[PDB]
């Protein structure tokens, strides 16, 4: 949607300027994580359908309050579709890994995701847990795949927290 | 850019990155460098390019800068080549990101009214970025000026 | 606002006609029954702390609201939800005795629907607190004025859905 | 239309009266008469 | 109506309802039997009323009939009636509501500037309610004259 | 009282006191020799209504008579059969007063303070005040509980 | 703006004895004499801008007071004490419905002495006029209402001169 | 953090931070690796201090525990244990932050509506904060107690 | 109105755990960088009433919007104009103090379309004065410093916009 | 807000010039009318209640506007009713004074249109209304005057309709 | 002007216009046809004005327009003098309205604000204003001495 070298085109467009020496030094700061980006990308879909089925039984298994009948997800029409609401979590958690910013996630995902799951009853306390469960599993396939880490592939991920949750503090 | 257009075609399908779009993202980061040194010498070079080409269209076109003309006078005719100033500010931006999507939603999309709209004509436009070009392609190396090119021939064939 | 008397008086008086006999008969249904929600009214003021205890623990304590996440895990973003159950207790009494939902309309129900959204606040939960709240006050009041202290809590329940 | 709003906000409102005397540029400035711009301040002196 | 005044009053303390002001709802509800006997016979001899309390009026205070006055010619004095029959049926809400309030929002809160704006005198409608309420504390009951009568005296007592 | 009440009202309304809550004083008065049997039969019981409704409030709540409770010990006893037959002796002085205007200003105005500051929960207190009220209400007639009943029960929703 | 039926509360509660046998018979004589004051009070507020009509008709309208000179000379001064007049006798029916002039030194008295001496108000005119209507509601409540009307408005010229 | 009541208290004033709160800001990032080691020390031990805490509470007040009151069985005991487990997490909170404004926004506020509509003592939540002050300060240096116990009163003062 | 440390402490509130070895990195990257800004925001309160002497003198003055005709002709319009400037300083160095722009969504960025809209203000003027004062504060305050505090101007004009 | 000298100094003062030949004509040409509409304001507020009693006359009395099915019926919504049209005569009679309809636009028409379907009040009998008050008002003052002041009348009417 | 805070004045108490201000539009109205005739001969005598309203400022400031102070250079005066040019234009506005707040509007309110930040000196612009009122005085007879310079004497009484 909008690349991290797009946002800093109209980061300089509005102001009408061309690229000078902070524009070419960011932007390699940029490609030069480039290949670091795209092999996380590869092996965080090396097995990504697997990937939400050993975080969620990670997850259900820590909060049985979702198993038992209380909060949904008690039937498999709410734990297959759980499931499926969990696994956009982890598909555009690889676009913006790739696109360096986080807008891809700002206007895919997150924009109505807390009004998409306050007329359902959805809560949106153990999808930020569902985050923080894929935060940790997803660096262990990058880590056992050789790839360095950090911040990039460890950010996308709590993008999708720190918007989603409500602000406590 | 490539690296949204990438995404946005995987999105629509509903399925992870390709193993198509995870070669062509790879092999753009990888000429990520070399594009910034093709973009970086168009900016190192905007005051020699903007009065190279303004000398190159005003004798191609002499109906314009003759009076009554759109670009008569010397403040109408330092707006046309203020007007290509920011044609050649945005092929930089499309040289960084590899595609067009930042001449498309900035300087494509609305040209043919908005040039109807002020007097001028659209076609003259259309030999003065060819014109453009032609000084372009006499700064860069061989290899280069084909990719730096396109985005030149990408411009003229908004216009007509 | 507007009462039950004062709802059948203003139909009679933008006609401009006088009271008529049909509007008779709806005012003596208003006092048949008047003597039932005067003593109504004074069994739920008395428990009215204790009502909302007794709605909150059935249907929002120990689940996923007052939990980390929700929005009753900050406690004292919670004591904003206590009041605001208190308020709905105290208005459906008023709309009670009033014989009318008028009360709840243009007071309560007007802007209550874009507080809410504008904060994240369920909506889904709310109306699960509050069809629960309307089981413990007909179990106070009795199974006769059950029905009409039921009737302005869905009232409540249908225009915040 | 709601709008998701924060935990502390300050909404952003225009002087009746002069530019610079908003109260958040000169918090000592707001016990001022507001001039000729502004509204007419009453006040009471004379009691019968 | 009497939970007009109780459900304000106790609003603006954000309280419940003390059960001094629950004895102003019990207190009636075993009297809207009686509030309702009574304006069913005022309504059933509304046309006697004005007929009568409007005819010795005018023997009371002959100025409006006369010329120079208001209520010069037939014309004007059937208008003038209008209020005699609306003032009538406000006494009969105010009877059944049980209190002050719906006389006082209909036809009391603008009555020093509507009828200065129609140049009326505000006072002699005020000599005609004391005659409207003469001829009906002469055709009810005694017992209810110190309630109907008196509801009728809040009409005068705040239209002069 | 609500003769009290019903007069700082009017002088709100800047107006003399309404016929519809002249009704209720005319009713105060003809049930004045009617609240005065409640008022002597708690003379005849209170040492009977208090040493009944502690060991109805210490089965409800048996909390209070553990050690580190803020009665315990038969000195600490002492106060919360006192602190009880204080509130015994609050609703005498407004039976005959019809309403709230002497349960305020003596009972409830700061009772979430100063609770606190003794260190003793309101719900407990609350509880045998309802304990309390129960068997006054069983001492008194059908008709006598009817009203004065919903005169009892404003103190526990007033405390908390 | 405390009554005589909280004045023997305020006097029972202080020394620590109950609801005694002695304060019952004078709230009984408050019960028995209660009812003539509601059917005092009502016919004050038949005449209440009528009484205020003989008030200057009977000692202060063709005087030598009103003609150029004298205080109740100007249309400021005029319209300030028929409102100056209304609000003694309103608040002498508070009283009256009392059974205490513990209304009139809280509303009324409290800085009422020091006001007339400075504003130029002669005394002797309030109590030649307040004194004159204790007999016109004479004729409109019977004889002896009025005369506990003479109380309360004998406690403003008390508390007046 | 120290950062945003640096901040909200120099708005008030709406100048710039003085160079006298610069200093403290300055300290502040320096001083880093002593408050995780106080953090990661208060959260290794956390079954020791709630097990610890809640005894000397239900030693310093039985009365949650004996029939009557509010704790029982291994259920509502337990979650008596989760509000102890809530404050330890809480004043850690305020420990790497470094002021009290994160305890406040979540625990500083309200609750003296909150727990009257549960029926806990309040008062009683206090003394377990103050056993759990005993333990973590038994447990930290002798000069980090100075700084972590001038968290533990700040609970103090929020319930009682 | 949170910062670097109010995010991670927000964040690892709300999934109930404790504070964790990969949210302590978080805070020890801003701890590193915490002595950096300090200093930035130390140069930059000596010289508030300069760094906008200077900006307006780069893109604003003698320009059409200086002359009659432009916007800020009058002088009451004028020293507005520096006040409307500087709040873009002083909360542009409250978001570097931060290490968060979520100051400049709370407190600076409510009206700025519509407040502007409503009162002549040219937005495309007010987006080349911020450029305008990041070029000349990037230079007062260093090249490292300059990209940090690069990141709160650019955020600013970018929602302006 | 602004009047006829004020504006054609802001019409000058945003050019930058001076004040011209071409702009003191605008000037003369109010200074010619000035004494001639301050006699006009002059028998504006002597007849004040004859206006707006004369405008209603020929428009809403004895129509089914007042009829008890009808807007105006009550007595609140009258005085009202007349107060809303008291509030368009004398800020006519200061634009007609001023010689420029800015005060017009700045208080009277603020939301006015948008303020009247919020409340159900028809527009329709509003401009009925007023053309009524412009033909009281031309016929007291003077076909000179009631010229000048038709068009303040008429403006408001193009406000609202 | 007069006649647009004389409807503000009675505009706020909701009144019409007293008479006792109707005779001050009267009279300004009639002094319209002389005013302006002050306004003609000021506009008309400008650049007699402006060079020596400037030869006989910089002869008592002499520090401003040598180096090292503000207005040095050839063309820092040329604004310079246009900055006092300014000040001219309104005060022929302050003559046509008769009064002062077209002075205040325009030319008072941030006039300490500006030359803070731009450097020049507050009272130097002053003393360039007292030195336009020795000529602009100059120029006309005794009886507009008077009301040309007592709105001169509004804008030094401000900045200064
Ligand atoms: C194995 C012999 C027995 C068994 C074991 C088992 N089941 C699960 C997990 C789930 N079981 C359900 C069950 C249902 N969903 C439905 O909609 C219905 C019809 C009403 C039923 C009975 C669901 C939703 C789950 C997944 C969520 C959960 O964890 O409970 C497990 C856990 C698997 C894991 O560890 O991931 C186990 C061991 N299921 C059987 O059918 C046998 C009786
Ligand atoms: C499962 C781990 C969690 C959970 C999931 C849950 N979700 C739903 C329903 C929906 N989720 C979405 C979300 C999105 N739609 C989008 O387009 C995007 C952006 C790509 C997101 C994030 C939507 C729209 C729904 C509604 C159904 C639909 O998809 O059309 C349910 C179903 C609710 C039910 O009971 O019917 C469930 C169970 N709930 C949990 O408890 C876990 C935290
Ligand atoms: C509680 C059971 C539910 C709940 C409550 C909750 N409410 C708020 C915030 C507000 N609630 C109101 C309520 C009203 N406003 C009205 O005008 C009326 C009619 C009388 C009512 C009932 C308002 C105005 C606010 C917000 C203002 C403020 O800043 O406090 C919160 C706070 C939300 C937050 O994040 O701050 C909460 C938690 N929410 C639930 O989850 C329960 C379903
Ligand atoms: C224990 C030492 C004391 C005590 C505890 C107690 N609490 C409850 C119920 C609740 N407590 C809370 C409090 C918080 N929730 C939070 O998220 C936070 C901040 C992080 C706090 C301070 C809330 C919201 C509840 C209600 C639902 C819930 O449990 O979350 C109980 C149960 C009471 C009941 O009736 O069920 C108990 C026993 N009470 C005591 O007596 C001790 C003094
Ligand atoms: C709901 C409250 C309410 C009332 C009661 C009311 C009365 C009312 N009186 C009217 C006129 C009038 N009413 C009167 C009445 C009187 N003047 C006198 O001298 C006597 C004191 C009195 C009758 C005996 C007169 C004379 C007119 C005509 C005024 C005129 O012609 O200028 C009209 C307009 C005529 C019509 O619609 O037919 C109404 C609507 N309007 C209201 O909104
Ligand atoms: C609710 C209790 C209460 C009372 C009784 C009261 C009286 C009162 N009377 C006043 C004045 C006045 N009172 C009078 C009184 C009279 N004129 C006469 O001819 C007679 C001597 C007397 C007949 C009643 C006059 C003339 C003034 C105004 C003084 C003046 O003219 O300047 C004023 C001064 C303010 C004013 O009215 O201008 C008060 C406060 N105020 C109260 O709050
Ligand atoms: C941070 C919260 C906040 C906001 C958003 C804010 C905006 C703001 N900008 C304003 C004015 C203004 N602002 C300008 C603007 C400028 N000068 C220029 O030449 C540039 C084009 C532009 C900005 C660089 C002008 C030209 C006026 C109008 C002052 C007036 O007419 O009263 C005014 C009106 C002045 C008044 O208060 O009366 C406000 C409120 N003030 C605040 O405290
Ligand atoms: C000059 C600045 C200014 C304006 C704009 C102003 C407007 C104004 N006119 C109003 C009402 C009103 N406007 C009318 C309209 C009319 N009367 C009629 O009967 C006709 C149908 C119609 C005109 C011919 C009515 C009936 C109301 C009262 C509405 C109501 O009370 O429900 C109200 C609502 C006030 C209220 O009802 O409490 C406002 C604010 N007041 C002001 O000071
Ligand atoms: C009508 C309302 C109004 C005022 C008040 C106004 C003031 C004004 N004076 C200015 C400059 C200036 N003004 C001066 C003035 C002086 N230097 C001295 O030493 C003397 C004391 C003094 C004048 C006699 C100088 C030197 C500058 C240029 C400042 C600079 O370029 O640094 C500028 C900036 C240049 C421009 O934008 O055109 C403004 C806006 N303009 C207006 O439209």
């Amino acid at each position: 949607m909008r690349d991290a070298v797009t946002s800093l085109i109209k980061n300089y467009d509005i102001t009408g300027r061309y690229l000078d020496r902070d524009a070419i030094d960011s932007l390699k700061s940029y490609f030069v994580t480039g290949t670091a980006r795209v092999q996380a990308a590869a092996t965080i879909t090396a097995n990504a359908a697997e990937l939400v089925k050993q975080a969620a039984s990670q997850l259900f298994g820590d909060l049985p309050e979702l198993i038992r009948p209380g909060g949904n997800a008690y039937t498999t029409r709410r734990y297959a579709a759980c499931l499926r609401d969990m696994d956009y979590y982890l598909r555009y958690a690889t676009y913006a890994l790739v696109a360096g910013d986080t807008d891809v996630l700002d206007e895919r995902v997150l924009q109505g995701l807390r009004e998409t799951y306050n007329s359902l009853g959805v809560p949106i306390g153990p999808t930020v847990v569902g985050i923080g469960i894929l935060k940790d599993l997803a660096t262990e396939k990058v880590q056992a795949a050789g790839i360095e880490v950090g911040a990039y592939l460890e950010q996308p991920f709590d993008h999708l927290i720190s918007e989603l949750s409500e602000t406590d503090v | 850019s490539i690296v949204t257009k990438s995404i946005v075609n995987a999105d629509a399908e509903a399925r992870y990155l390709s193993p198509g779009e995870l070669d062509r993202i790879k092999s753009f980061v990888t000429s990520g460098e070399r594009r910034v040194r093709i973009a970086e010498t168009m900016t190192g070079a905007r005051e020699r390019i903007i009065k190279e080409a303004g000398n190159q269209l005003f004798q191609k076109r002499p109906d314009v800068v003759s009076p009554g003309g759109n670009a008569y006078g010397e403040e109408m005719t330092a707006t046309c080549l203020r007007d290509l100033d920011y044609y050649l500010r945005l092929i930089t931006y499309g040289i960084v990101a590899g595609d067009v999507t930042p001449i498309e939603e900035i300087g494509v999309v609305g040209v043919r009214e908005m040039y109807k709209s002020l007097g001028t004509p659209i076609e003259a436009v259309a030999e003065g970025v060819r014109a453009m070009k032609s000084v372009a392609t006499s700064l860069l190396s061989g290899e280069d000026a084909a990719e730096a090119g396109a985005y030149f021939d990408y411009l003229i064939g908004a216009m007509s | 606002m507007q009462d039950a008397i004062t709802s059948v008086i203003n139909s009679s008086d933008v006609q401009g006609k006088y009271l008529d006999a049909s509007a008779i008969q709806k005012l003596k249904a208003y006092f048949a029954t008047g003597e039932l929600r005067v003593r109504a009214a004074t069994t739920i003021s008395a428990n009215a702390a204790n009502i909302v205890k007794e709605a909150v623990a059935k249907s929002l304590l120990y689940s996923d609201i007052t939990r980390p996440g929700g929005n009753m895990y900050t406690t004292r973003r919670y004591a904003a939800c206590i009041r605001d159950l208190d308020y709905y207790l105290r208005y459906a009494t008023y709309a009670m005795l009033a014989g009318d939902p008028s009360i709840l309309d243009e007071r309560v129900l007007n802007g209550l629907k874009e507080t809410y959204n504008s904060l994240g606040v369920p909506i889904g939960a709310t109306v699960q607190a509050i069809q629960a709240m309307k089981e413990v006050t007909a179990g106070l009041v009795g199974a006769d004025a059950g029905k009409e202290m039921g009737i302005y809590f869905d009232y409540i329940c249908s225009g915040l859905s | 239309r709601p709008a998701p709003f924060g935990k502390d906000t300050r909404r952003i409102l225009i002087h009746n009266g002069a530019g610079i005397d908003n109260q958040l540029s000169n918090p000592g400035a707001r016990g001022n008469a507001p001039g000729s711009l502004g509204p007419k301040v009453f006040k009471l002196d004379q009691l019968p």
